[PDB]
């Protein structure tokens, strides 16, 4: 977290800095998206955060 | 002439404090800037086939 990183989650490859979010996802949602249709929040598959 | 001028400047304070419609010539420039940028971000969603 807080470093720039080549992330992949579930085939969502991208680049960015990860941070602990306060978004209240529901159990069925894996990704949240920007106005630009680009992912900008993700639920890690190892640990549900 | 001074009382007419002082009273007339007094109406500029009240007019600008009151009517929502006044600075429309400036707010429509800020709105055209913002709408063109939101449209340009939104065009990142488009598939183009
Ligand atoms: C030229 O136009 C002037 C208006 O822009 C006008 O001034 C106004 O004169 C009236 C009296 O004639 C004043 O009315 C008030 O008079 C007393 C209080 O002072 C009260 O008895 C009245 O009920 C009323 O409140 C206006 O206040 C006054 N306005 C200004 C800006 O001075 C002139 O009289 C006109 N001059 C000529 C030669 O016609
Ligand atoms: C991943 O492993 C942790 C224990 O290390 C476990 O709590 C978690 O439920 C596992 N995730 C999945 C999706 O099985």
């Amino acid at each position: 977290k807080n470093k720039c990183v080549n992330f992949n989650f579930n085939g969502l490859t991208g680049t960015g800095v990860l941070t602990e979010s306060n978004k209240k996802f529901l159990p069925f949602q894996q990704f949240g998206r920007d106005i630009a249709d680009t992912t900008d929040a993700v639920r890690d598959p190892q640990t549900l955060e | 002439i001074a009382n007419q001028f002082n009273s007339a400047i007094g109406k500029i304070q009240d007019s600008l404090s009151s009517t929502a419609s006044a600075l429309g010539k400036l707010q429509d420039v800020v709105n055209q800037n913002a709408q063109a940028l939101n449209t340009l971000v939104k065009q990142l969603s488009s598939n183009f086939g």
